[PDB]
RNA sequence: ACGGAAGGGCACCACCAGGAGUGGAGCCUGCGGCUUAAUUUGACUCAACACGGGGAAACUCACCAGGUCCAGACACAAUAAGGAUUGACAGAUUGAGAGCUCUUUCUUGAUUUUGUGGGUGGUGGUGCAUGGCCGUUCUUAGUUGGUGGAGUGAUUUGUCUGCUUAAUUGCGAUAACGAACGAGACCUUAACCUACUAAAUAGUGGUGCUAGCAUUUGCUGGUUAUCCACUUCUUAGAGGGACUAUCGGUUUCAAGCCGAUGGAAGUUUGAGGCAAUAACAGGUCUGUGAUGCCCUUAGACGUUCUGGGCCGCACGCGCGCUACACUGACGGAGCCAGCGAGUCUAACCUUGGCCGAGAGGUCUUGGUAAUCUUGUGAAACUCCGUCGUGCUGGGGAUAGAGCAUUGUAAUUAUUGCUCUUCAACGAGGAAUUCCUAGUAAGCGCAAGUCAUCAGCUUGCGUUGAUUACGUCCCUGCCCUUUGUACACACC
């Protein structure tokens, strides 16, 4: 199966710094960008248009770094450089609760299962965990450099015994936290440059981390070991795991590369053409996420476009 | 061909509002199921249109495929309705 | 519904055969190569494989809506439950359906049989094919029919 | 099959070509009112605008396909 | 004219007919195929009838 | 919870087995009693035309085979997770029907 | 290429040794001939003749005797809103409730009518103009580049003395080296798995309830999920297993071959599918809205409807079915499979209850199917009895009377059932077909065609052999050598 051209989505005035989807509505797509706003999209499944935005969310005073959606497809969360987090709904905009207390920018926010609490990795070398009322119940330290990306793991069992989160900063080392005890459990060392993205597999066992040197090296936090390392030979910006089938995608500087990780080869080396842009550096994807069905992959490029790749 | 006039209108109306006719190549079909006139009436009227243009026909698997052309829409305009009307799916 | 699976699985197989013969007859000049039918609930779709997608996709979205409506009217589908896409080809020098249609239209334009065949077979080898073989049969230049073939590489029939 | 012998008697006859008579629409004209002759039909679908032909003690109308028969 | 198609066609070879070549001879109506013997052999692969043994 | 049944009919084993594996893969990641894939005996549809147009030549006979593979899985689940299991498993060559009761 | 030339091999479409037969009889089914209004037609050695999926009552249908319709699009010209034209009650007429056509006078009205061109259709012709498909040469192992060598050249070598193989399969030898297609490999199917993956749409054991005997704790059952457990049997995913393994014997000591053991399996494990280069004036224009050229195109070679014909019988031929009986016929009893098919806007596979000798009729039910038909309780087979060497009670041809089913329609009997009629045929001349192990042969069953009809075909299972393990004698095929006045190639 080959990912091909489907359409482009023009709804921003900046780099699409985040893409997120929910299983409640397959036609929804939340997109945070550099223009201090969030654009929710509506998909129709057609030619190059692919559909229209539904709601535009405003209220952040700086670059909205990371956006995420809950399971129901209604509530949304945004991490922006204005030292605050905002909780929205896709119905009428309508920021429910702000989350202030960080002394600097916050990179990544993440919602736990059953909308229970939220974690947030910021640029003040802290991982703040917040309630939905706006109360930061816990603050976690221990990172020497400021964190670049945090994520929760998807528990395969429906809340078996506990939930855990993972952290990745510019300190070439990956932390693994259990916020039930607010304790550190695993230091993951082996990176040679600053880590800028990490992603956990939907199976809840595999962790892929990658940085400026462009290596994508794997961990299994169930066994707390390291499997291997494979490189895209250029800087990589974001990673994404397919929810249904065994693929791993990487948003590189030269373009996008999707990996079939069971026999571990490259697939097609996605290189779209942008009608010129020859003299300077070509635009590249900065944030990407697989859809709920897994047959469509959205990628946020720098030139104001969310591009969709779909298997045939 | 006789082809009475009140049945010519509904054949031409369907060619206006849709522009696509398949019409089941089987004569004396006894009440063709989209336009409730005879299927012999549908086939021969659109054949009468085709011989002067205005529509293109493709035939496969005992089924015709009539499609309205750009030269047929302006003649079907003054024959049936008023201007500023989109016959085919050109309107979005 | 309420059809036995033997008669059901036969039906969509011959539904492909009716659609494939219709698309070869209709989009003959667009380099049509094949289709696949996506059997799914919630507005099942059909994907077309033709070389010239900018001709299959007409002006302001034409030429595929009429095709979708013609399939809708013929096969008795619910409105909005059938849609049509068009991705072009994967390596059109490697498809015989594309190459045989290219052979036919080159012959229809008045090209010589030897000149049209050698140009086609050299393009197939330039497309990375392991072996290619083109055979033309009929009354070529005289009243008595002959058959002259053009091969490059090698071909297995075992 | 070589040719046709046509043992049937030589009948190249056609139908009556809707026989070209003169003007026939006259109810009755007096010096200038109008009275009804060749009376209308009793069909509810015929709002008194169709003539009933009389041939031989019969009343037949052509608005129906076959039978508008009110004998008198 | 009431005698143009007055004869019934409910069974036999005159009722059924191939849906591709419009012929009554050599019809395959197994599994509701209703196709000619020769026309089936042309597009059995398109239908999905392959030849294994 | 409600007791349902997922029945899969296919002509391609490779396009059926991993989907039935995928159907059951979304079925033990959280725990519930399976009553898993029962494979019915395969159905072979045979058509035997002769070989030819009009009957000249040796009387050669053909056999065209269509292979049907069938499976059914009987699961029980609450209503909100019955929905998105039959939407994510959409793939060529196989039909999926769900029996409500 | 051929030889009534030689050498080496191979083949139950060849023989050997046999088996079952066919050719002899009745029948039914194609072909010819005859006949006919028509008995439509293609195909004539293998490679025409139960073939055209061709088991035709109408349809199919192309043939014959008749009756309709244009579904002749469009362009031009002419008639023509003082009417271009269509339809029709009743009667005549007609096989006919065809307004066919006529008598009469109503309706419709600008789409039609006529003329000029064209259009369209044709199961009309040409398969010796063609495409595609198939058959055959051809159940065999053959075929071709590159570079180099030989020859003035067509050509040749490679592609071969020998041995081996099912194989131009290999060992090898070598003016050749290195390759490609064919073969083989491959794919499907049938065999083995107490190993995995688990199955109330497959089973098994126990547990509950309950029946019959014995009674002593047992046997045979039933119980739609009462419950529990498992996958041996059944299913289907991924796999494993054979590669001639081991040993012995033979050869140039190799490719291999033979014998024995072990193994589910030792012939390429059995059977298929696929399948070279070149070719045929092979078949198909009657599969196609595949098609050139010629013909026809309105009183039509179009299309439709009513009847008939394809089936007609002094005779000849091919494929078959039933028999000539005791290894059997008939009547009860036992009861044993596999491949498959089956109906949503339509009557498909039909269980069960009732009526009827049977055919069958009626009321319901299950099944869109590992669920129900269905354990398809099939037939040959096996016991017990009658028959008693007799064209007999073998055989059921031909024919008469009646009862039912499908169909608009059953006469030229559709077919099924009941009673009666009780022919030839006493093991088949010359010739001739097929076959080597779960094979021939015997036997029935499902599917195709179907509305009704199977003595036909495609598959399936039941019972299950005798004879060979060879040869080139007959008929053919592959290679080499050889002769040739043959090249349309020994017809
Ligand atoms: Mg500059």
């Amino acid at each position: 199966e080959v990912l091909v051209l489907r359409g482009t989505l023009e709804g921003h005035n900046g780099w699409v710094t985040s893409l997120a989807t929910s299983a409640g509505q397959p036609n929804l797509l939340l997109s945070a960008s550099r223009d201090k706003t969030l654009i929710s999209w509506k998909l129709t499944g057609d030619d190059q248009k692919f559909g229209v935005p539904v709601r535009s969310f405003k209220g952040h005073s700086h670059i909205v770094q990371d956006c995420t959606l809950t399971a129901d497809g209604a509530y949304a969360l945004s991490a922006s450089w204005d030292k605050t987090l905002r909780l929205w709904d896709v119905a009428t905009g309508e920021t429910y609760q702000r989350f202030v207390g960080h002394k600097s920018d916050v990179m990544s926010v993440d919602i736990d299962k059953k909308a229970s609490m939220i974690i947030s990795g910021s640029r003040d070398k802290t991982i703040k965990v917040w309630t939905i009322k706006g109360q930061c119940l816990a603050t976690l330290l221990g990172h020497n450099d400021w964190v670049s990306q945090v994520r929760v793991v998807p528990n395969e069992k429906a809340d078996d015994d506990s939930v855990t989160i993972i952290s990745a900063g510019n300190d070439k080392m990956v932390k693994a936290w259990n916020l039930n005890q607010f304790q550190i459990e695993a230091d993951f060392i082996g990176h040679n440059s600053n880590i800028n993205t990490l992603t956990a597999s939907p199976d809840g066992t595999l962790i892929a981390s990658a940085g400026k040197d462009g290596e994508i090296m794997l961990w299994n936090l169930a066994a707390k070991k390291a499997m291997y390392t494979l490189s895209a030979q250029d800087e990589v910006f974001s990673l994404a795991f397919s929810p249904n089938r065994y693929w791993l995608a990487a948003a590189t500087a030269t373009g996008i590369k999707v990996f079939s990780l069971d026999p571990q080869y490259l697939v097609d080396d996605l290189r779209p053409e942008f009608a010129g842009y020859s003299k300077a550096a070509e635009p590249h994807a900065v944030s990407l996420a697989w859809s709920a069905d897994g047959q469509t992959l959205f990628a946020g490029y720098t030139d104001n476009v969310i591009r969709v790749w779909q298997v045939m | 061909m006789l082809m009475p006039k009140e049945d010519r209108n509904k054949i031409h109306q369907y060619l206006f509002q849709e522009g696509v006719v398949v019409a089941k190549k089987d004569f004396n079909q006894a009440k063709h199921e989209e336009i409730d006139t005879k299927n012999l009436y549908v086939i021969k009227a659109l054949q009468s249109l085709t011989s002067k243009g205005y529509v293109k026909t493709q035939f496969s698997w005992q089924y015709y495929y009539y499609t309205l052309t750009e030269e047929g829409v302006e003649y079907l305009r003054e024959y049936l309705n008023l201007p500023e009307h989109i016959v085919p799916g050109t309107y979005i | 519904a309420l059809i036995s699976k033997k008669r059901k699985l036969v039906a969509d197989g011959v539904f492909y055969a009716e659609l494939n013969e219709f698309f070869t007859r209709e989009l003959a000049e667009e380099g049509y190569s094949g289709v696949e039918v996506r059997v799914t609930p919630t507005k099942t779709e059909v994907i077309i494989r033709a070389t010239r997608t900018q001709d299959v996709l007409g002006e302001n979205g034409r030429r595929i809506n009429e095709l979708t409506l013609l399939v809708q009217k013929r096969f008795k589908y619910a409105p909005g439950t059938i849609v049509l896409y068009a991705e072009r080809v994967q390596d059109r020098g490697l498809s015989a359906v594309a190459q045989a249609e290219s052979m036919k239209f080159k012959l229809l334009n008045g090209l010589a049989i030897r000149r049209a065949a050698y140009g086609v077979v050299r393009y197939v080898m330039e497309s990375g094919a392991k072996g290619c073989e083109v055979v033309v049969s009929g009354k070529l230049r005289a009243a008595r029919a002959k058959a002259m073939k053009f091969a490059d590489g090698f071909l297995i029939h075992s | 099959r070589k040719k046709k012998v046509y043992t049937t008697p030589k009948k190249i006859k056609h139908k009556h070509k809707k026989v070209k008579l003169a003007v026939l629409s006259y109810y009755k004209v007096d010096a200038g009112k109008v009275t009804k002759l060749r009376r209308e039909c009793s069909n509810p679908t015929c709002g008194a605008g169709v003539f009933l032909a009389n041939h031989k003690d019969r009343l037949y109308c052509g608005k129906c396909h076959s039978v508008y028969k009110v004998n008198a | 004219e009431n005698v143009w198609f007055s004869h019934p066609r409910r069974y036999g070879k005159g009722s059924r007919q191939c849906r591709v070549c419009s012929s009554h001879t050599g019809l395959i109506r197994k599994y509701g195929l209703n196709i000619c013997r020769q026309c089936f052999r042309e597009k059995a692969n398109d239908i999905g009838f392959n030849k294994f043994r | 919870i409600i007791k349902i049944r997922i029945t899969l009919t296919s002509t391609k084993v490779k396009q059926l087995e991993n989907v039935s594996s995928n159907i059951v893969k979304n079925a033990e990641q959280h725990n519930l009693v399976k009553k898993g894939p029962v494979r019915l005996p395969t159905k072979v549809l045979k058509i035997s035309t002769r070989k030819t147009p009009n009957g000249e030549g040796s009387k050669t006979w053909e056999t065209y085979e269509m292979r049907i593979h069938k499976r059914y899985i009987d699961l029980e689940a609450p209503v909100q997770i019955v929905k998105r299991i039959t939407q994510i498993t959409i793939e060529p060559g196989v039909d999926v029907e769900v029996v409500v009761a």
